[PDB]
């Protein structure tokens, strides 16, 4: 099993819908994106061409992450997924410059610091963080996706990297990631590459895609199909 | 133990724009932890834009009031701090309640003023109702600071005054006057969902000063000068009746079949037979006939050559051809005819209620308004509400002829100099809700001015915003889209839906909901004092309909207030307009009803205009003119000019061009503002959303976490700006500070900036130093006060000339 995503660029509209989807879901600190997008223009008035890539791990087949872990922290699960025992994670950040892609993150702060503050803006009349916290009874933020330490930490500690899971722990249950739930034109697509029957392997069967940096040779697993412009008419 | 999937879907509706989608809210340990749109909804499913995560960061806004205040400087202005304090939701009333019984012992109560920003349909009571019985006619909505422009077209071509739903699906042809639509405009939502597979069957033309997102995903970026769209939307009408070319079942045809439309000379009338519309002929004799593409290049730089080819696609994909305008496109001081021009098109080439074209929501039984209240006016309310309202609608310069009637429609910004001015009179006792004029009406210092100069204002409200800087009394709202009942409606996919507003959570802190919750509450207040009508009219005629029996407390009558508007659709049997639903119950579960597919067709041969016919010459428009001309003893050409329109004669009533009004010298201000929209903001309420700003660049050319107004690398370098500068942005009339940023998707000689950051107040991370400093900056503060005065919309485009500088 080879698990991989499949983005069609011509229903995408750049929207950022699955970046934001990934913050409720994953409890990233503010700063920390998992999913993210490269944008470009090209081009010189008035031929300007604006096109936006959305971005994840690729989840690579050979993946430079795992290879320099030292502890072995970061590894292939059954699935082809390149998950992280955020526990057996010391903080080299090793794998965040090994990897081609740039989608790791680093906690140099503890995560959701700013909901530690007390102050009030118009006092004893709006509230605080601190106090919308212990109001709601999160633990760290009041936007905390409890779900998420099914299989990870909820909140990650300092001096730990993180990045994009798949939704693994969404995955476990039968559900979709929640990047592909929240994509408004249905763009997203995951399923199993070594499946010749599954709605990806067709899918790039039937489009020529795209992968990102192909020259790196991690053999990533998501695949663009289609443009997000098309042909200037007159 | 694993609890991935084990929390709850509560249905609710999103109020980012007036896409109003319905969602689901999911639940677990009591917290809202995520938003998707509601999979039973009918128009856009579960397809969302990206705000609706935005939500969560708003309900956990640590920026929130929890209690009632009041203000302790007495003091009021820009300039100085509230010095607000705590007090109970008791006393906060009673401090209101005193000041309205007073204006009614003094037989005042005209200088009572409710103001309305957003709103769901429950809000008769609060905006129509309890202002009535009062006894002022002062209830002023924020339309005319929206989009009321965009709504002369249809209205006086079609007879809708409302916006229209777009087949994204089956269209051929798709041209947009500054639309957005995978951005902003009004499903946001659904035609995300819909715009790239539309992309395949259909071909598809921006027109934008700026390189749009939807631009970005077109067949032709046309990057028109501000206020010149009308010039493109002209000379393409004139080349479909020289090629023979427009839709000939919607509007007739050549009697002997020859088309005799030759560029540049009249035709007989009596030549030529229309179906289902009116005035093609004196239209290109009065002034169509000279619309040529060549004319149009010399305005546009547009090659004639372009023109001519939309011309011919559109007549090739006709009827399956849709026109969208956008605020940008008509909101300015002349853009009444630019509507019109546009949306024209429409019907000539004959997607006016076609397949692939566009027609307005369909019909549903929901209820709007409350019972009559005509038993419960007393005297002095009787005489007050027929006092000249206080935005001076109606008078010769401010006909704002919505629906046909002068004085129709609202003058939203025009309040605040009626006030400012006491003309017709003083304001001594406001109360405002889910509004913040001061930063989104043009020229908002003037809201400074006037509110400075009420003797008594509430404002109802989640934040601390600018507009409740200058309030005696904040009443804290419940947040509509997690802690308040409520009913809203959407349409696009061919269907109209009625969806519920519901609390998702326990409610946070000690706030009410504005439309239901705090009127009663006042009303009871009132009542206590001595005027009871209010509170006689809620608990005589705002009733259960299965029960019959009024509220028995607050938040049951918040729920009243939903079932009472909504029973026509889960009490009786609606299958005649859509979904049949067997109880109230089910109406909550679901979220939404759902109405059948809109007939095709369904309003040719009876539009609700003078004539029945799709009016390219418009005698609604004359009639409505002539009626305003006759009120004030004047011509329609004198109208005219008291207006500042460029129209004479027959133009009135035609689609033609009107030069775009600018102001100032534009030696001294040599760029034109193109104001939009962020992608990510809801309205004014999501600058306080940390994510907001890590996200800002999905807008496309704008940058993370900072505000940036864009030049073209040309203008760039002629003004010595790079990349990341602090810049300060003047206009005649104000300025502000942002970075620069340059961009090739920016016309030379414009420059794009966002509305939506330069928040003074709000909260922590909207502005830079809370009362004091802004963060990034007011675009409001550079736009003059202007109007389109025959709609009484305030302009936000094309007149608007700016210089920059840095530091
Ligand atoms: N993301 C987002 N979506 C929204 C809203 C929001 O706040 N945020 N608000 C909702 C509401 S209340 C409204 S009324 C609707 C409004 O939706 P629309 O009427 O479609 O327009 P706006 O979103 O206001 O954007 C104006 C656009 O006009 C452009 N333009 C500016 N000047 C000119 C000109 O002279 N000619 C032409 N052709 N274009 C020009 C700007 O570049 C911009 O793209 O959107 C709703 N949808
Ligand atoms: N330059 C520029 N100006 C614009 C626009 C633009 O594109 N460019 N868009 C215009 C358009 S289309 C519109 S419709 C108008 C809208 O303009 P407004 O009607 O004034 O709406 P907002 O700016 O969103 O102000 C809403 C205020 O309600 C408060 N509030 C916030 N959340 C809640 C809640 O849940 N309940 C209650 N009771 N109160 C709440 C806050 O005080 C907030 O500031 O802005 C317009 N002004
Ligand atoms: S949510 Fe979908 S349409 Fe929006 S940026 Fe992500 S992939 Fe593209
Ligand atoms: S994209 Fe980067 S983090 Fe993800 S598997 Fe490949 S090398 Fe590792
Ligand atoms: S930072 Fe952690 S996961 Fe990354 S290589 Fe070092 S130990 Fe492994
Ligand atoms: S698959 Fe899950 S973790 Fe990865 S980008 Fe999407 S939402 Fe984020
Ligand atoms: S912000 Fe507007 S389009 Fe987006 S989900 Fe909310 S109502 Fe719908
Ligand atoms: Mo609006
Ligand atoms: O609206
Ligand atoms: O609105």
């Amino acid at each position: 099993m080879r698990l991989g995503m499949v983005i069609d660029l011509q229903k995408c509209v750049g929207c950022g819908g699955c970046s934001l989807a990934c913050k409720t879901e994953n409890n990233t600190n503010d700063g920390i994106h998992w999913s993210h997008h490269i944008a470009t223009t090209e081009g010189t008035f008035p031929d300007v061409k604006y096109t936006y890539i959305p971005t994840l791990c690729n989840h690579c087949d050979d993946a430079p992450c795992v290879k320099v872990c030292p502890t072995g922290a970061m590894h292939k699960d059954k699935r082809g997924l390149t998950l992280q025992n955020n526990d057996e994670c010391i903080g080299c950040k090793k794998c965040m410059n090994a990897c081609p892609y740039g989608v790791i993150s680093f906690n140099a702060a503890t995560p959701h610091r700013r909901w530690q503050d007390d102050s009030e803006v118009v006092a004893n009349g709006t509230v605080s963080p601190l106090m919308l916290l212990k109001r709601t009874g999160a633990t760290a933020t009041p936007n905390e996706n409890p779900e998420r330490g099914d299989t990870y930490p909820m909140i990650r500690p300092k001096r730990t990297t993180e990045k994009c899971t798949f939704c693994d722990h969404r995955l476990d249950k039968g559900l979709n990631p929640a990047c592909v739930d929240a994509c408004p034109s249905e763009a997203r697509v995951i399923g199993d590459l070594d499946d010749p029957q599954s709605k990806v392997s067709q899918l790039i069967k039937l489009h020529k895609p795209m992968q990102l940096k192909p020259e790196a040779g991690t053999g990533p697993r998501v695949f663009y199909i289609r443009s997000f412009g098309v042909k200037t008419a007159y | 133990l694993r609890r991935t999937g084990v929390g709850e879907w509560l249905a609710t509706t999103c109020q980012g724009c007036t896409s109003w989608c319905a969602k689901q809210i999911y639940v677990m340990d009591g917290r809202a932890l995520k938003v998707r749109g509601n999979p039973n909804s009918g128009v856009h499913g579960m397809s969302s834009c990206p705000r609706q995560h935005l939500s969560l960061q708003q309900v956990y806004d640590p920026d929130r009031l929890r209690t009632p205040m009041m203000r302790t400087n007495p003091k009021k202005g820009r300039d100085q701090d509230p010095k607000f304090v705590p007090i109970s939701w008791d006393k906060a009333l009673d401090m209101l309640a005193d000041k309205i019984i007073a204006l009614r012992v003094a037989n005042e109560p005209h200088k009572y003023a409710l103001l309305r920003g957003r709103y769901s349909h429950i809000n008769d009571l609060l905006y129509k109702k309890m202002t009535n019985l009062i006894g002022s006619p002062n209830n002023i909505s924020h339309s005319s600071v929206c989009a009321e422009a965009h709504k002369m077209g249809p209205y006086y071509l079609d007879g809708n005054w409302g916006y229209n739903q777009y087949d994204v699906k089956n269209a051929k042809f798709i041209l947009s006057f500054g639309a957005d639509p995978i951005a902003s405009n009004r499903q946001v939502s659904f035609y995300s969902q819909t715009w790239g597979d539309s992309l395949d069957h259909a071909k598809v033309v921006v027109v934008d000063p700026r390189l749009s997102a939807s631009a970005a995903k077109a067949h032709k970026w046309i990057p028109i000068e501000p206020g010149q769209d009308s010039v493109l939307a002209l000379a393409i009408a004139h080349v479909a009746l020289v090629e023979g070319v427009w839709h000939k079942p919607f509007v007739g045809d050549f009697i002997e079949g020859k088309n005799l439309f030759k560029a540049g000379k009249t035709v007989s009338v009596e030549s030529f037979k229309e179906t289902h519309t009116y005035g093609l002929v004196e239209w290109w004799n009065q002034a169509l006939k000279d619309y040529t593409p060549e004319w149009a290049s010399k305005i546009t730089g547009i090659d004639p050559k372009t023109i001519i080819a939309i011309a011919k696609d559109m007549g090739a994909a006709a009827p399956a051809v849709q026109v969208w305008t956008s605020r940008g496109a008509v909101m300015q001081a002349r853009g009444t005819y630019t509507s019109i021009s546009c949306h024209a098109l429409n019907g000539l080439f004959g997607g006016i209620d076609s397949k692939g074209g566009l027609f307005p929501g369909n019909k549903t039984p929901l209820l709007k308004e409350y019972p009559e209240a005509k038993a419960y006016m007393d005297e002095i309310a009787a005489k007050g509400v027929k006092k000249e309202k206080i935005d001076q609608r109606g008078r010769l310069e401010f006909p704002a002829l919505a629906k046909g009637k002068s004085g129709g429609g609202v003058i939203t910004a025009n309040a605040a100099n009626g006030i400012r001015n006491q003309d017709p009179y003083e304001i001594k006792v406001m109360l405002a809700y889910f509004n913040n004029f001061n930063f989104s009406n043009p020229e908002g210092q003037r809201w400074d001015e006037a509110l400075s100069k009420v003797d008594f204002m509430a404002h109802i409200t989640t934040n601390v915003s600018e507009f409740s800087w200058f309030a005696d009394v904040l009443l804290p709202s419940s947040h509509h889209m997690f802690e308040k009942w409520g009913v809203l409606d959407s349409i696009g996919n061919g269907v109209a839906q009625i969806s519920i507003q519901q609390p998702s959570i326990k409610r946070l802190w000690d706030t009410r909901i504005d439309e239901s919750e705090i009127p009663y509450m006042l009303a009871k207040k009132l009542a206590d004092k001595g005027f009871d009508a209010p509170w006689r009219y809620i608990n005589e005629q705002i009733v259960d309909p299965e029960t019959g029996k009024p509220a028995a407390d607050e938040a049951e009558f918040a729920k009243l207030m939903v079932r009472y508007l909504t029973a026509p659709l889960w009490k009786e049997d609606a299958s005649k307009y859509g979904d049949k639903l067997s109880s109230w119950d089910e109406f909550v579960q679901k979220g939404v009803w759902n109405s059948s597919p809109y007939k095709l067709e369904a309003r040719w041969g009876k539009f609700k205009t003078e004539t029945t016919k799709f009016e390219f010459y418009s005698k609604t428009l004359e009639k409505a003119l002539q009626s305003h001309a006759d009120k004030h003893k004047v011509s329609i050409d004198e109208v005219m000019k008291a207006c500042d329109y460029q129209a004479r004669g027959h133009l009135a009533f035609i689609p033609h061009y009107e030069e775009p009004y600018r102001f100032g010298d534009e030696s001294e201000f040599p760029l034109l503002l193109v104001d939009q929209k962020s992608r990510l903001n809801k309205e004014g309420r999501t600058a306080n959303s940390p994510w907001y700003y890590e996200f800002k660049d999905v807008d496309p050319g704008d940058v993370a976490n900072e505000d940036v107004a864009k030049f073209n690398p040309i203008d760039g370098k002629k003004f010595g700006l790079k990349d990341g500068d602090e810049i300060r942005i003047t206009s005649p009339v104000g300025m502000l500070t942002c970075k620069a940023k340059l961009w090739e998707g920016v016309r030379p000689g414009t420059v794009a900036k966002c509305f939506g950051q330069g928040h003074w107040a709000y909260g922590r991370y909207a502005s830079a130093k809370f009362g004091v400093t802004p963060r990034g900056g007011s675009n409001n503060d550079l736009i003059a006060d202007r109007y389109d005065r025959l709609s009484g919309a305030s302009a936000f485009y094309g007149h608007i000339r700016v210089r920059v500088e840095k530091v």
